[PDB]
């Protein structure tokens, strides 16, 4: 019957893997003890987004909202428009949509409207230079997230258009047992409704920490102005460590709130990315929940991904646990032969998943 | 020589580029993209008619012979059976 | 009686027309 | 010449309905053009 | 459009 | 002989499969 | 230089700088709630910058001559 | 047995679908149809897509107006008149 | 702690700033085959050579956990909730075959296949006619609907399979990956085998989804009764003037081909309307309006389960439209008007 | 209303159809014809 | 054949308790064990995998375990330009 789990924990993850599997899923006990129980607007809106792109799926939310029964349909997609509630930005909905984009009947051309950045959710550049490049490694050749207008909190109103012009049967088998060498560090500095000196003070704060390194740095000074620069002033930084050898990338991001010194938050993202590097072996823990799931839906072949000691935390475990019930796939780990570092090799297999929803 | 010295060349049927065409028996409806196996180069080939277009499917072996100007290759032979034999109801394609 | 039935059928057509529109 | 004998099969024409028998023969494209052309011959002669 | 959103929330 | 060798080299080619 | 920099007085560190003044600011002004910065300039235009992001809500060419000094009504946005 | 009970439900469906096969077709599924054959005003009950032979006559909505006087303001702003002049 | 917070947990400023006063501990991270066929074969082989290596490295218990039970292993499988009759009506001669099912196989819904009448089958197949298909490991009976694209403008319901070509077929049943071919048979019981070739159709499954939008063509017919040159009045096309109001301006045409329009409905009598044509029509003309009405796929599923029977060779399900008529002694329906007759044309002489 | 959206959907689809059909006949003719012309002049050279 | 796991049953056995056959009757659902050599892709070790038995219906594997090869091939049996030995050939 229905695989039954508890809580809102990993809510999106448990629907999309259900969607990828085709196995129906039940989630119950969504904050039963809270004063305001049941699903919130953003995660109801997200569950609506799935119905827009999936076809034949039936979704029921309980009388109190504390239980949802999800039977997935085939993934069909198309041109559509979604209203992101002000609670969460577009990035909350686009990241899980990347889990499902390349495996559809017709192409995903979806317009997302609402806030575009938050302290807790992925920004545009996290998806653009931080999460998408992992798609070119996985076989998804051409795919883009076009920014037409950005909207900062609390009023938001931003616009982002997702296009995934690649559709593939399944992700390519994965082979990365080496710690990629980073060649250069790039990034984007952005702001709404405020003077460009902020975006320069962003870079100077970011520049200060990382000139102890011997690297070439080119942080884009980008300033949106006019009608397409949001209904609220706001700003944030995204610095990406880029490896041209095997096309690997690591990124860090956060946005500035009221009363913050720019050099301070510029100093953050430089040292913030810098901290992320120490804890990453082949992909960062902000790319880890992307790489593992696609490898689980690859072809019936074992690939290797190198993962660091710091990567395997509570996030790695429950995420691994969630995959097992839906797929019965288990991720084994074998130590590296090297003694300089204690990095780990995670061996996973695809379930033989294929894009049966495609026009052939 | 178009095949580099051979009279025939096999390929891999990637996608039928003329399926969406409205006009029946248009010159486009008989065009198929094919990967030449010996070198992997993508090429376009002719199938004799839309009736024969039914027989060709994606990931089948196809032999190509010299012939929408520019499509110099025609599909003469598919998956253990020649198309004209299939087209004449003289044979079934083996799978 | 028959005229009343035609009137009721016409009214049903009206409600369905509202449903379409 | 990749057309077979079957696709060149004759398509037979229908006739007037029995209920409509009293109105005459059921006319078709080739019947209509014959009366269309003669009227055009007629108006042209009336026109001049 | 096939499949429907059957929302029972009060 | 080159024309034959081309004709025999081509007939050896097939679709890649996994057994 | 036609830019009005803001220093935190307690921390003594520079927070934000007003930009876009055509001519130098003759008077500077902080709302009662302290969330707005009203500035009157020799360019004869008054700009009102919000503290949280240092952003001008409106720029106003009030006086045909330059506005030397600008006052508040205490505990009021006026 | 449950499997036999499965045939119990199957051998029901066979007879209705058998009856429908030999039953007279509905006026919708008869191809050519006539007003007497179908129920009166049946097409009022049904959605039928049909082609039209001429243009649908345009409707002067406000945005059609708004776009229209907007240009008229643009022509006169540029003094661009297609007007006949003394020759 | 949870993935909804995309930005993951990090340490405080001052500790992190003190942690990286220097950029040390990270300096390490920072700075031919003859034929394409051989390249693909090698890529397959290396992956296979990779596969063998870890499994050797893995423990035998670890290996079975990850790969499962490889082919060639002699294995015991236990099943529960098996039908009662299967053990009782067990014949060792009849083989028992087990087949694993991929996730798409479990799903049920509409199946779109490009299907043709099998070439040696005597008769063409009919829409809404039971047909036993063999998809994957499963063999079951359904009611397929045969359709055409009409020059890729719409999916139009065909009444039979084409005599000597493929056509699009829609039917309901367990789904499968595209490009999974299949075979069709009408009769499986020995009693009704006869001497006809039993394979009825052969085709390829084309697409999968949960519904199809098959439509059937409808022609509403009209008769003229009063003609003024291009303009004429038509009757019995519609039962009421309200019906005409819906189809005002609709394109209409005669059997002769003279195209027309529905100009306005006549108040008296009900259903009468005025139409203008490119030429004058004659009294014997019949005007027609082309229309389209949706068709639905019947959700019928009857797995063919011979091994559960005593006979194992006399399974029977839905009967063909021919057999039911024969059993109940009903003649095949026919319409005298629909019948075709020879036509001889008399040369016309005009005044 | 329904007519207006219906007709403009046909016009856009037809225009895209001819553009795609036109692009392909030009590109296939141009790129392949060069190689055909290439091979012929080698034959003349031989 | 290379994309699915499949199996031809060598023997057949019913594991239902005879007492259950009597207290309820023969009509009770029954537990069955089926042996043979696996083919095609590997079959997952964990129970619950969905399979189809031809002419029967779709079932879920309650339990699965490997047994020693009852017809060991000669190269395998001796392991535990030369012709086959008459002792080596076996029938099962």
């Amino acid at each position: 019957k229905y695989t039954t789990f508890q809580g809102s924990q990993n809510f999106r993850l448990r629907i999309v893997l259900a969607t990828l599997s085709g196995k129906p899923i039940k989630i119950e006990k969504i904050r039963s003890g809270d004063l305001n129980p049941g699903l919130k607007d953003y995660e109801v809106s997200f569950l609506r987004l799935i119905e827009s792109v999936t076809n034949g799926s039936v979704i029921e939310i309980s009388y109190t909202g504390t239980t949802v029964i999800y039977r997935p349909g085939i993934i069909v997609g198309g041109a559509s428009t979604h209203i992101c509630p002000s609670s969460k930005p577009v990035g909350y909905f686009v990241e899980p949509m990347l889990y499902l984009a390349p495996f559809s009947k017709k192409k995903f051309s979806i317009l997302f409207k609402g806030i575009t950045a938050s302290h807790n959710d992925a920004g545009i550049e996290a998806i653009k230079w931080g999460l998408m490049p992992v798609m070119e490694k996985f076989g998804v050749r051409e795919c883009a997230l076009h920014t037409l207008k950005r909207g900062s909190p609390p009023l938001g109103g931003g616009e982002v258009h997702l296009v995934v012009d690649s559709l593939i049967a399944q992700p390519i088998t994965m082979h990365e047992i080496d710690r990629p060498i980073i060649s250069s560090i790039t990034g984007v500095a952005y702001s709404t409704r405020v003077s460009p000196s902020l975006v320069n003070r962003m870079i100077d704060g970011a520049k200060k920490v990382l000139k102890n390194l011997q690297c070439e740095v080119n942080i884009t000074a980008d300033v949106w102005r006019g009608e397409n620069s949001g209904k609220s002033p706001g700003w944030g930084i995204t610095l990406v460590a880029q490896s041209k050898q095997k096309g690997w990338s690591y990124f860090a991001e956060d946005i500035g709130d009221a009363g913050s010194i720019p050099e301070e938050l510029g100093e953050k993202v430089a040292c913030q990315l810098l901290e992320e590097i120490s804890k990453s072996a082949a992909v960062g823990r902000n790319q880890l929940p992307l790489a593992i799931v696609y490898m689980v839906i690859g072809k019936e072949d074992i690939g290797r991904l190198r993962i660091n000691k710091e990567q395997i935390d509570e996030r790695f475990i429950i995420l691994l646990r969630d995959i097992k019930k839906i797929f019965n796939t288990e991720v084994f780990l074998k130590p590296v032969d090297e003694a300089d570092n204690e990095d780990m090799i995670a061996t996973i297999k695809g379930i033989g998943f294929t894009n049966t929803s495609k026009k052939i | 020589s178009p095949f580099g010295g051979s009279s025939h060349a096999k390929g891999i049927v990637l996608e039928k580029l003329g399926i969406e065409s409205k006009q029946p028996n248009s010159a486009i409806r008989k065009c198929v993209r094919v990967q030449l196996i010996k070198n992997g180069k993508k090429v376009t080939a002719f199938v004799p008619n839309d009736g024969c277009l039914n027989f060709v499917d994606e990931n089948d072996e196809v032999l190509l012979a010299g012939f929408i100007p520019g499509v110099r290759f025609k599909v003469v032979k598919v998956s253990g059976v020649s198309l004209l034999a299939l087209w004449k109801e003289k044979k079934e394609k083996p799978r | 009686t028959l005229a009343n039935n035609v009137e009721s059928k016409l009214r049903d057509d009206l409600e369905r027309l509202k449903k379409i529109r | 010449k990749l057309v077979h004998d079957v696709q060149k099969k004759q398509h037979r024409e229908r006739s007037q309905l029995t209920s409509r028998s009293r109105y005459g023969f059921l006319e078709k494209h080739k019947d209509y053009v014959k009366r269309a052309q003669d009227f055009h011959r007629k108006q042209s002669t009336l026109k001049v | 459009k096939r499949g429907g959103v059957i929302d029972k929330r009060f | 002989t080159m024309q034959r060798s081309s004709d025999v080299n081509e007939r050896k080619l097939h679709v890649p499969m996994v057994d | 230089d036609n830019t009005v920099k803001v220093f935190f007085l307690d921390s003594m560190k520079f927070y934000l700088s007003l930009y876009g003044h055509k001519l130098p600011v003759l008077s500077i002004d902080i709302s009662f709630d302290s969330k707005m910065i009203i500035t009157s300039s020799a360019d004869k235009n008054i700009k009102i910058w919000g503290l949280d992001f240092g952003d001008c809500h409106k720029s106003l060419f009030a006086h045909q001559d330059s506005i030397m000094n600008v006052k508040f009504l205490p505990q009021s946005h006026n | 047995s449950s499997f036999e009970k499965q045939q119990i439900e199957i051998r029901k469906q066979i007879e209705q679908l058998e009856n429908e096969a030999v039953a007279e077709k509905k006026w919708s599924l008869k191809g050519e149809v006539k007003a007497k054959d179908r129920p009166e005003d049946a097409l009022l009950t049904e959605e039928l897509e049909f082609d039209r032979t001429a243009k649908p006559v345009p409707v002067i909505t406000s945005e059609v107006t708004e776009s229209l006087e907007d240009m008229i303001r643009r022509r006169i702003q540029d003094s661009n008149f297609d007007d006949l002049q003394r020759r | 702690v949870d993935l909804e917070k995309f930005v993951p947990y990090f340490d405080t400023f001052e500790k992190l700033a003190k942690k990286w006063k220097s950029v040390d501990a990270i300096k390490e991270r920072f700075l031919e085959y003859d034929t394409w066929y051989e390249l693909q074969k090698a890529k397959i082989s290396k992956q296979l050579e990779i596969n063998n290596i870890e499994y050797q490295e893995m423990t035998p218990e670890q290996r079975q956990r990850i790969e499962g039970f490889k082919a060639g292993s002699y294995v015991r499988i236990v099943f529960e909730k098996v039908p009662m009759e299967f053990v009782k009506n067990f014949n060792p001669k009849f083989p028992i075959v087990m087949g694993g099912l991929l996730p798409t196989e479990i799903k049920f819904g509409i199946v779109k296949a490009r299907l043709r009448r099998h070439r040696w089958h005597k008769k063409i197949l009919k829409t809404n006619d039971p047909l036993v298909l063999s998809l994957g490991w499963r063999r079951f009976q359904t009611l397929p609907i045969y359709t055409t694209t009409d020059s890729r403008t719409r999916t139009r319901m065909l009444k039979y399979t084409p005599e000597h070509t493929y056509c699009n077929a829609a039917f309901y049943g367990p789904l499968c990956s595209p490009n999974t071919p299949f075979c069709g048979v009408q009769i499986v019981a020995n009693s009704d085998t006869g001497n006809g070739f039993r394979i009825a159709a052969t085709g390829i499954v084309e697409e999968i989804d949960v519904n199809i939008e098959i439509v059937k063509k409808l022609k509403l017919v009209g008769f003229p009764y009063k003609i003024f040159k291009n303009t004429a009045f038509i009757k019995d096309m519609f039962s009421s003037a309200m019906e005409v109001a819906r189809f005002e301006g609709a394109q209409i045409k005669t059997v002769s081909g003279i195209r027309g329009e529905i100009k306005r409905a006549l108040s008296k009598p009900e259903g009468h309307y005025r139409a203008a044509f490119e030429d004058k029509i004659l009294m014997s003309d019949i005007v027609i309006l082309r229309s389209w009405y949706p068709v639905r796929v019947k959700k019928f599923y009857n797995p063919v389960t011979s091994l559960l029977l005593k006979e194992k060779t006399e399974w029977k399900g839905l009967r063909l439209t021919g057999q039911i008529r024969a059993a109940m002694n009903l003649e095949t329906p026919s319409n005298p008007d629909s019948a075709y007759h020879k036509i001889e044309r008399v040369e016309r002489h005009f005044n | 209303f329904e007519a207006r959206q219906r007709i403009e959907e046909k016009n856009k689809e037809s225009s895209d159809y001819h553009a795609k059909m036109a692009h392909i006949v030009n590109t296939i003719n141009t790129e392949e014809g060069a190689e055909k012309n290439k091979y012929e002049r080698e034959r003349k050279l031989r | 054949r290379n994309e699915h796991p499949y199996m031809l049953a060598d023997r057949f056995t019913d594991l239902t308790h005879p007492e259950l056959i009597e207290t309820q009757g023969l009509q009770i659902d029954r537990k069955v064990a089926i042996y043979g050599y696996l083919h095609g892709t590997p079959l997952p070790s964990a129970p619950g995998t969905r399979v189809h038995i031809a002419g029967v219906g779709d079932f879920s594997v309650a339990q699965i375990e490997k047994l020693p090869d009852p017809c060991p091939t000669p190269f395998y049996q001796q392991k535990l330009r030369k012709r086959l030995d008459d002792k080596d050939k076996l029938i099962y």
